[PDB]
């Protein structure tokens, strides 16, 4: 969110 | 190869080329630093070798250093701007650093200087996902498609991450391909510590009749993972189950973190182990008999540790919503309804189900104050237009005269002197007032109140305000809601969703600024769709709390057929908001009929497309229906097993126990679906 952090799911690097 | 290089530089130091090509490979070791060491000399004896700049771009990436990577890519394209490479390696950190705009623009010149080119091609389409942009999208689907083909049949990495495979019309044949193959990168990582294999227990003698389980995840902490499951651990029966956590991430600090690490009966950082051999001798001396991957191919993922298999059983659970197709996998935890048998061969594992759900969400412990609401009559009565929330509500509502309770249990302040307060606080934009001793708090002022609250760390201690006038939301009509990522929304589902807008003339879509650069492109083709701007309203992403207490504010969830929410569905259905879904054929895609079909909602799944709107504008336009399903959604996330972590744990232990009978009476994994 804004002026904090979301954290969602995503990817690994590859 | 490391050997002879080593042996070329005694002989000839001053041999560019070979530098740069010894650098490569210590970087495919692991031997990052030992690499830089290489591409340095290699630079300094060709300043302008602008490949040994963008390898070494390439090599700080991996290293955590992304304004070092930066720059490198920056040189060689100084040195060569013509080089596809580098603009595409420039382009993906932008696009990590979350740049998308800036990311497209450099994967459209790499694009440009170099047509043919899978890795820049994949990376531009899932870039052109996220901020929605579905410009010749048929045509680009087709290319993803047949770039998969032809990398697959050529034996080559394929370019689409096997986490976003999901969102292209790939066959189940294909994604699987694409799983295995990223598997098989594990796997050869691996080998080369040429290790034998474990020996593993036999039974459980030596734990004193306890099954040892082992669950490995980078996401313990404030992450969707933790705020499902962390309450899991220390549910577990000590008499039969000794609990292990495996933390692939160092201590954020946070209160989940510190939640697992309290009731677990060990837990193990081993972000403190950077070698795989090293973990995994540490999880076979902890003499695990089943490993629990939580990760997938998600950020942080370590499957190497899985790969050298130090557990007799090893099994997918909850974090990555898709097969591993890797042969070191042997069980995905699921459901009949989120993988019903008939597509079995979609996964590499064998399927192993759940009773109900395999889904399965904290909310209960993190948001009890959710569990009643009361409203504020500001005028018939709405369950939706403000409403308030919190532990000592009740208490609250004692203080005042004249509440009335709904009845189909739903209290109801009248319009009075108490009320008209508290609606000045809003519309004033007040962090908070008092009224009869109690504290009463503006809703999108909790990062003020208790940040910790916020975040959904701690309870709040407050009674809070809700209102549609927060989020700019119509008085007067039916709100439906999609939290969701941006990414998830296709041109299909948003042509749906135009589709029951223009028949529920008295309506709006609420959608989140997820990111805010997605906002002009949906707004564009819901206009070329013929829908005027104030049909969709944006809001900010907010904080955790915040963001499920606001779901109480709409009507009705149209769930993304794509990819559908997941910890997003059970954000919304804690709020007691009807979610319509339409179950596809990837596990992504049917996790929210799982859900609604625990609950106890099958009205609110659909066949097909015409049925998902029908469904819809049903709850639009009948309003004693509406009222019926929203008070069905209200009372069974308490009564159904949705939210019932303690009976989902026990589920949980009953398929641990099968999974073990099954190997200790000397069987390969099959599936465990009855
Ligand atoms: O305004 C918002 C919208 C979402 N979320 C959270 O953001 C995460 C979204 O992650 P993801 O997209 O990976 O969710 P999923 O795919 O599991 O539905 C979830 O934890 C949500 O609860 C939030 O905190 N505020
Ligand atoms: C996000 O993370 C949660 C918990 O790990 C997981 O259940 C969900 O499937 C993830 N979402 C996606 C789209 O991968």
């Amino acid at each position: 969110y804004p002026g904090g952090s979301t954290p969602v799911s995503s990817a690994n690097m590859m | 190869a490391v050997r002879l290089y080593r042996k070329a530089l005694e002989v000839f130091p001053e041999f560019a080329a070979a530098h740069s090509n010894l650098a490569s490979v210590l970087q495919q070791q692991g031997k990052l630093q030992e690499a830089l060491m290489h591409y340095k000399e290699a630079i300094r004896i060709s300043p302008t070798f602008a490949d040994a700049y963008s390898n070494m771009g390439n090599t700080l990436k991996e290293m955590q250093d992304v304004q070092g990577a930066l720059q490198c890519y920056t040189r060689a394209i100084q040195i060569n701007p013509a080089f596809a490479d580098a603009h595409s390696n420039l382009a993906s950190i932008h696009k990590d650093s979350g740049n998308i705009p800036e990311a497209i623009a450099s994967y459209r010149t790499a694009l440009k200087l170099k047509p043919d080119f899978p890795d820049a091609y994949c990376n531009l389409a899932h870039c052109l996902q996220i901020v929605c942009d579905w410009t010749d999208y048929d045509e680009r689907m087709k290319k993803l498609v047949s770039i998969v083909a032809d990398q697959l049949e050529k034996n080559r990495l394929p370019s689409v991450h096997p986490h976003h495979s999901m969102l292209y019309p790939l066959s189940h044949g294909f994604r699987k391909a694409i799983a295995e193959r990223h598997g098989n990168l594990c796997l050869d990582k691996i080998n080369v510590l040429h290790k034998p294999p474990y020996e593993h227990p036999k039974d459980l003698k030596l734990s004193d009749g306890r099954l040892r389980v082992g669950y490995v995840s980078s996401d313990f902490g404030n992450h969707p993972t933790s705020h499902l499951m962390q309450s899991i651990p220390g549910m577990h029966n000590p008499d039969k189950f000794e609990v292990f956590c495996y933390a692939l991430s160092p201590d954020d600090g946070t209160n989940f973190r510190v939640k697992v690490m309290a009731e677990a009966n060990h837990f193990i950082d081993l972000s403190q182990i950077p070698c795989n051999g090293k973990a995994a001798d540490r999880i076979h001396q902890d003499g695990i008999h089943i490993l629990v991957n939580m990760n997938g191919y998600t950020k942080g993922a370590r499957n190497e540790l899985f790969a050298l298999r130090p557990a007799p059983i090893q099994a997918m659970w909850l974090g990555y919503p898709g097969t591993s197709g890797a042969l070191f996998m042997d069980y995905i935890i699921t459901d009949q309804e989120t993988s019903p048998a008939e597509v079995a061969e979609q996964y590499s594992e064998k399927l192993a189900y759940m009773p109900h759900t395999f889904f399965i969400g904290d909310h209960a412990n993190m948001f009890p104050h959710l569990k009643k609401k009361a409203v504020i009559d500001f005028k018939h009565i709405y369950d939706n237009r403000i409403v308030l929330n919190g532990i000592d509500l009740k208490a609250f509502l004692d203080s005042l005269p004249d509440v009335k309770i709904v009845k189909m249990n739903m209290p109801v302040i009248p319009m009075n002197t108490i009320a008209e307060a508290v609606i000045e606080m809003i519309n004033r934009g007040q962090i908070q007032i008092t009224i009869n001793g109690f504290s009463i708090s503006n809703g999108l002022a909790t990062t003020q109140i208790n940040n910790k609250a916020a975040t959904g760390e701690e309870v709040p201690r407050t009674i809070i305000v809700t209102t549609r006038s927060q989020y700019g939301l119509p008085e007067d009509a039916i709100v439906y809601c999609n939290f969701n990522q941006l990414y998830k929304i296709d041109p299909s589902t948003l042509q749906m969703w135009a589709n029951i807008l223009k028949r529920v003339p008295n309506s709006v879509l609420w959608l989140l600024r997820f990111p805010a650069v997605g906002e002009p492109n949906i707004q564009q083709y819901a206009q070329n769709m013929g829908l005027p701007q104030n049909r969709i309203i944006f809001s900010p992403v907010a904080p955790k709390e915040e963001h499920v207490r606001r779901g109480q504010l709409a009507d009705v969830c149209l769930d993304t057929p794509l990819c559908n929410g997941h910890t997003t569905g059970m954000d919304v259905l804690w709020a007691g908001t009807p979610m319509v879904t339409m179950p596809g054929e990837t596990l992504a895609s049917r996790v929210a009929a799982s859900q609604l079909t625990c609950l106890g909602c099958l009205e609110l799944i659909a066949k097909n497309r015409q049925e998902y709107e029908d469904i819809a504008v049903k709850l639009g336009t009948d309003l004693e229906y509406l009222k019926k399903v929203r008070g069905k959604v209200w009372k069974q996330r308490i009564s159904s097993p949705l939210f019932n972590t303690k009976q989902y744990t026990m589920e949980l232990e009953r398929l641990y126990l099968q999974m073990w009978e099954h190997y200790a009476a000397g069987n390969k994994p099959d599936h465990m679906i009855k």
